RNA sequence: UAAUUGCGAUAACGAACGAGACCUUAACCUACUAAAUAGUGGUGCUAGCAUUUGCUGGUUAUCCACUUCUUAGAGGGACUAUCGGUUUCAAGCCGAUGGAAGUUUGAGGCAAUAACAGGUCUGUGAUGCCCUUAGACGUUCUGGGCCGCACGCGCGCUACACUGACGGAGCCAGCGAGUCUAACCUUGGCCGAGAGGUCUUGGUAAUCUUGUGAAACUCCGUCGUGCUGGGGAUAGAGCAUUGUAAUUAUUGCUCUUCAACGAGGAAUUCCUAGUAAGCGCAAGUCAUCAGCUUGCGUUGAUUACGUCCCUGCCCUUUGUACACACC
């Protein structure tokens, strides 16, 4: 890659994959495509990032929250349940770890796996408590792609976090695990269940 | 800036409204080399109600 | 209390022959295979590295990770 | 004195705990009057001359 | 090329310096080690048991190298941590002036630090010497 | 550290100080189930006894165990400070003690009684089942007895 | 809501009324105009004014504006 | 000797609030109709060429229950 | 399973007494030239793509 | 006097001052090399400028930074801003315009506000809550 | 529209108070004036490592220069600008580009007319009237009490752990405050495990404490799901500090003792971006005592960018036998 050095030196694999490709912790942003139409737009990938940390003014306008890199939207949503409010660095590291884990199992761009599990847990339709007079039925609705992404990111991490609670297996594993079983849905995952059982009730009342 | 932060109320009733007065202290210093005459001249005059003037001496 | 705090010779031998096919090994993973608690499990992660089987691809505290040797 | 205190039965925790709690405990605000706020009790009244002299 | 200690990351250095003061034998280690606690804002003594006085000294050394002059009071405030007052909100608390002031004398009597003017202690000329040395040793394992 | 081995040499659970102790636990903490030996005390004692803390209660030679008990019930001899002790400056013979095991129960009694028997308000208050260290007794502590 | 108060619109009206030649589709010179040509006590109010006598001017050039 | 006092009349009392409060006090303390008192104060302040002026009188006057009047004229602003 | 893709072609308003729901007209991409109005759950702008899980059935008012 | 410039970077309260003189390509912060910095997870955040715009670029210059204020992260974003702002300052007075304006382009496109300082800042708290927006608790009755 | 904020309709035209303007603070100036009580580069004097120039430090003045950073004066800056969608092509609203900044730029200060038997006579040597006035309801001195404990309610703190506790190690803020006729803020040196003690010292302060080396946090180890090394109530014994006085335990330290609590029913609070939440700090109080408050900065999200369903309130319309106004 035509190596270059000056005074205080810059590491080999650092010099290397940096100036060449523009990739993640050390993972490919090329390839990596959203196998479900829609959800593109509402899932970033390219522009590429180094790590998922970004002072990104993503909230001052309604939809621009979509432009946040999906990987980092996935981390961002780890840093919650009070005790872990803030603590991005905490999350970021988990994610690094997670993707390493995911990659170990079944190869694949772990960042592409993350794509699949998200794509694969967004409820195509749901329900809402319409009135109809005191005794409320449940009107079926086709839900937004954005909500579908959001709800996916929430659903994913949560059921991981919950499983991760009170046992030896670490967050980063259960997170990976939840994603792995969700990249191609297996109904052994927290999210796929809730996804499917949200569309269950949705169907059941139309 | 000298803050003083107080409840408005003489007593205790009412939503707890708090209110902070403040006083701004501005201080300059101007270094001069002059003989005895101009000093005393320039110091007695230039007086001003509200400006506190302090003239010292020495290098220690 | 519920077992995995020692080494029972058969356990050691168990640990050598039972770690292929493990695409994943870590602290958790070792306790999971109905054996070794997080402490002596951690020791295994250094002494399986003594030579062979495990490749160190991830760094540190809490999270460990290896794969079968090549 | 203190000797009295320790010796005296009918005292200490064990005893109170075995007693039934009065209902005046779990009461209310009591309130008493407020609906009468705007109705002056003095029974007196001013008078349109005296206010006109003053004001 | 030339070398400082600023050219080496924290941990690799201080452990390399811990290993060195240990390997040495020359030190002066009070005696109440292992029986002492390093701060009132702590719960258990250090887990290095045999050692950690090196860990600190090495930590001490590097810090006083990094700057003009520091005292015992500064190291206390530096080295201290959070003390859970059990059920009552945490507050910062200073660490032990003994552990440090003895480490300061231990590194001084070994000539790695001297009682600076202005105040406190300043990195000895011979401290520089031996610090920048093992610093260079630390990058030589990386070569 | 090291993959170890051993034979049938270690037995699980092992009684000392008139109480019982689980083997398969790191010996430092194992000893704490004895009344009157917090983690700190445990820590210093084993450090004194020349025993490897990386070991469990499980291993630990019988001789090692014997030494460990020894120091515990004679702390001033085996150069343990004094401010490290649960009963400095008694209140009768003034010696410094580390009251251990089934005995700390005995001594809580002795003192408590001493107070009551002396009619001291502290005692009176102890006898009444209330809190003594001068806390508000209105809202807190309701379940209790 | 950036709805301009009366005084801003009041004054813009009057300025276009009697100084149409001089003024433009340019606030930046409309500004400088207001200094020389009008007395105001604050920068913000002058800008808030000039920006609107601008806008008013910018849509006179294509159709009249009532008032 | 280190301290020195001088008196000094003030350019128009009619534009000093504090000059006019103390006026009313002295108007009413000297037994004067209430409206008359303030309405004089307002009418002198105005004539002293102010842009506007306001006199509140709160409290209790000869009747038992308290009241409060406002006497204003001309121009005042109240904010900022 | 018949999956049906439709593109939002206008935003009509919020229904639902609550108001979390929005009325929108879409155009399916697998053969256009026909339109149906659906009810969303999450936030929507123009040019979005809804997964009509059942192709033909529409709502109007919501209480 | 060799060719040199001075620049800064600010995130929150952190301010990062950088001196970019001409030399043999050093890049040290406060007193240590840029390969340290740790945070570490965020290490690449500050490597970022050099990689965005070709590692070479730095061979004819020395680079130093010294951050005060801010916090363990506020400073990481500060120092990188100063680095890239400096690289573009230097090509403004010394190299030609088009190289400079080709550098702005590579930074602005990618970006994380490398040239442009983030405006955000703590809002004052007001009385009646532990936060600014946060209000205490009430109970009615 | 946040706004009787505007457009528009128009027997009204055109105005003022209030809103806005205004003011204060946080944002932007390699433009202006400067600074040994702020800091940068060069120079000597000098240390360490490399030596081939280099790298990293010491040196309140050994000198020269500068104002990017800090400070605060004077200016400038933004007007929702340009462009485009949308709309009675109106006030506007929405998107893109630019921009320090485009949610009233963010946050406060100020705030018309009126109402309340709101609260305060316990802040006032503000005050009417009533009461009391020497066995006093004046005042002061000694001691107790406001903390008293079957229980009901509210604001909080700490937790139930493995996004963790622990032990090393990294090491980063901002708003403040400090002693004269006095004992305030305290660096540094010793002594002590600790709390602390002792010797000195700088500061009436951008000059010294103090870079307030704050805490979450980051890193390497230990523990390994077990009421466990989570949790630290209750209690024993000892040591110190404030104070004339510490018992009903002011506070601080050490040892031991090791509770409830395994995420909390009906219910219900707060909140839209550097916000929420996590986190510590300074100031008030203060001899001694913060689990309170007022501010401060550190880390930093998820979810709306809507509606009238609940609740609250405003506006019309309408009824009134009320106007002391549905108490
Ligand atoms: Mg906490
Ligand atoms: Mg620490
Ligand atoms: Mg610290
Ligand atoms: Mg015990
Ligand atoms: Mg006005
Ligand atoms: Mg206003
Ligand atoms: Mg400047
Ligand atoms: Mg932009
Ligand atoms: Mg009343
Ligand atoms: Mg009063
Ligand atoms: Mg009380
Ligand atoms: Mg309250
Ligand atoms: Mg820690
Ligand atoms: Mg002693
Ligand atoms: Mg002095
Ligand atoms: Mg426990
Ligand atoms: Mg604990
Ligand atoms: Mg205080
Ligand atoms: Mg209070
Ligand atoms: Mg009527």
């Amino acid at each position: 890659f035509t190596p270059v050095v000056l005074a205080t030196p810059i590491p080999e694999e650092v010099q290397q994959a940096q100036t060449e490709i523009k990739l993640f912790n050390k993972w490919s942003f090329e390839e990596v495509e959203v196998k479900d139409a829609s959800l593109v737009d509402y899932v970033q990938v390219r522009q590429p990032i180094f790590v998922a940390h970004t002072a990104g003014r993503y909230a001052n306008k309604r939809f621009r929250k979509a432009q946040c890199p999906i990987i980092e939207r996935l981390t961002n949503s780890l840093m919650m349940n009070g005790r872990n409010n803030g603590k991005k660095l905490k999350a970021v590291r988990i994610i690094k770890h997670t993707l390493d884990i995911i990659n170990v199992l079944t190869d694949q761009n772990p960042i592409q796996v993350v794509v699949d599990a998200i794509t694969n847990t967004g409820p195509r339709e749901d329900t809402t408590r319409v009135g109809g007079g005191g005794a409320a039925r449940r009107q079926a609705v086709d839900v937004s792609p954005l909500r579908r992404v959001n709800q996916a990111i929430a659903l994913l991490t949560i059921g991981a976090r919950e499983a991760a609670f009170r046992n030896i297996k670490t967050i980063a594993e259960t997170l990976a695990e939840e994603l792995i079983n969700a990249a191609k849905g297996s109904s052994t995952s927290y999210a796929i269940k809730k996804k499917d059982e949200l569309e269950r009730v949705a169907k059941s009342n139309r | 800036v000298l803050k003083i932060s107080t409840r408005k109320t003489p007593n205790g009733e009412g939503s707890k409204t708090w209110e902070t007065y403040e006083m701004r202290i501005h201080k300059r210093y101007i270094d001069l080399e002059a003989p005895v005459q101009i000093v005393k001249r320039i110091t007695q005059i230039t007086i001003e109600p509200g400006v506190d003037v302090e003239v010292v001496v020495a290098s220690n | 209390a519920q077992h995995a705090v020692i080494l029972d010779q058969e356990k050691y031998d168990r640990i050598l022959k039972e770690v292929p096919t493990y695409r994943y090994v870590s602290v958790s993973v070792l306790v999971d295979r109905l054996k070794i608690g997080g402490s002596l499990a951690r020791i295994a992660l250094r002494h399986l590295e003594k030579e062979g089987i495990i490749k160190p691809i991830s760094k540190h505290s809490k999270q460990a990770i290896y794969t079968r040797a090549t | 004195g203190n000797e009295g205190a320790i010796r005296d039965k009918t005292a200490g925790r064990r005893n109170n705990r075995s007693k039934d709690v009065t209902d005046s405990a779990t009461t209310k605000k009591s309130n008493t009057r407020r609906a009468t706020d705007r109705h002056s009790r003095t029974g007196k009244t001013d008078t349109k001359k005296k206010v006109n002299q003053g004001w | 090329p030339g070398v400082s200690v600023r050219d080496v990351a924290a941990q690799d250095f201080i452990n390399a310096y811990a290993s060195f003061l240990q390997r040495q034998g020359k030190l002066e280690v009070p005696g109440y080690v292992d029986i002492v606690k390093t701060s009132s804002g702590n719960e258990m003594p250090p887990q290095d048991a045999e050692g950690w006085f090196y860990k600190r000294a090495a930590s001490v050394a590097r810090h006083i190298y990094m700057r003009k002059q520091v005292g015992v009071g500064k190291l206390n405030k530096l080295y201290g941590g959070a003390k859970s007052r059990g059920v009552r909100p945490y507050k910062h608390i200073d660490a032990s002036g003994s552990i440090n002031r003895k480490v300061l004398q231990a590194l001084e009597k070994i000539g790695i630090v001297e009682i600076s003017p202005k105040g406190g202690r300043r990195i000895s000329e011979n401290g520089q010497r031996d610090l920048d040395r093992i610093a260079a040793q630390t990058l030589e394992e990386d070569e | 550290s090291l993959v170890v081995q051993e034979q049938g040499s270690f037995q699980h659970i092992l009684r000392l100080l008139n109480t019982n102790v689980d083997g398969n636990i790191k010996i430092v903490y194992a000893l704490t189930t004895i009344k009157g030996v917090g983690r700190r005390y445990s820590n210093l004692v084993c450090k004194k006894a020349d025993v490897d803390l990386h070991k469990r209660a499980g291993e630990l030679t019988q001789e090692e165990l014997e030494r460990i008990v020894q120091i515990m019930q004679n702390p001033t001899h085996y150069k343990i400070p004094a401010w490290f002790l649960n009963r400095q400056n008694d209140i009768t013979d003034g010696k410094d003690y580390h009251t251990l095991a089934n005995n700390v129960e005995s001594k809580l009694r002795d003192d408590l009684e001493r107070l009551k028997k002396i009619r001291a308000h502290r005692g009176i208050r102890h006898f009444w089942g209330l809190r003594v260290r001068g806390q508000h007794t209105k809202t807190t502590g309701r379940r209790r007895a | 809501g950036r709805v301009r108060t009366k005084t801003v619109k009041r004054a813009s009206k009057a300025l276009i009324e009697r100084y149409y030649p001089k003024l433009t589709l340019d606030f930046q010179t409309n500004k400088r105009l207001c200094d020389e040509i009008a007395t105001i006590q604050s920068k913000r109010l002058r800008n808030k004014i000039a920006g609107y006598t601008t806008h008013l001017m910018k849509r006179i050039q294509k159709g009249p504006v009532r008032g | 000797g280190t301290i020195v006092l001088y008196a000094e009349r003030v350019q128009d009392r009619g534009l000093s609030a504090v000059a006019q409060a103390e006026s009313m006090k002295f108007k009413l303390l000297n037994g004067l109709a209430i409206r008359r008192a303030a309405y004089g104060v307002v009418r002198y302040v105005m004539e002293s060429g102010a842009k506007g002026c306001e006199v509140v009188v709160s409290g209790k006057l000869r009747a038992a229950r308290a009241k409060a009047m406002k006497f204003a004229d001309g121009f005042l602003i109240h904010s900022g | 399973t018949p999956v049906t893709l439709a593109k939002v072609i206008k935003v009509l308003g919020r229904t639902g007494s609550r108001g979390g729901v929005t009325q929108v007209r879409v155009e399916f991409l697998e053969d256009t030239s026909r339109t149906i109005v659906r009810n969303v759950k999450g936030p929507v702008r123009e040019n979005d793509i809804l997964v009509l899980m059942e192709s033909e059935r529409e709502a109007r008012r919501l209480r | 006097a060799v060719p040199s410039v001075q620049t800064f970077g600010k995130k929150k309260s952190a301010t990062a001052v950088a001196h970019v003189k001409a030399g043999k390509g050093l890049i040290k912060v406060n007193g240590s090399p840029i390969t340290l910095v740790e945070p570490e997870i965020l290490r690449f955040k500050v490597y970022e400028p050099l990689l965005l715009v070709g590692l070479d670029k730095f061979s004819n210059i020395d680079i130093r930074v010294r951050v005060t204020g801010g916090g363990h992260v506020s400073q990481v974003y500060a120092i990188r801003q100063a680095i890239a702002k400096g690289l573009v300052a230097y090509h403004q007075k010394y190299v030609d315009e088009q190289s400079k304006n080709e550098l702005k382009k590579a930074f602005t496109s990618y970006d994380r506000t490398l040239l442009i300082a983030d405006s955000r800042r703590p809002e004052p708290k007001k009385f009646g809550g532990k936060g600014a927006r946060s209000r205490f608790q009430k109970s009615y009755r």
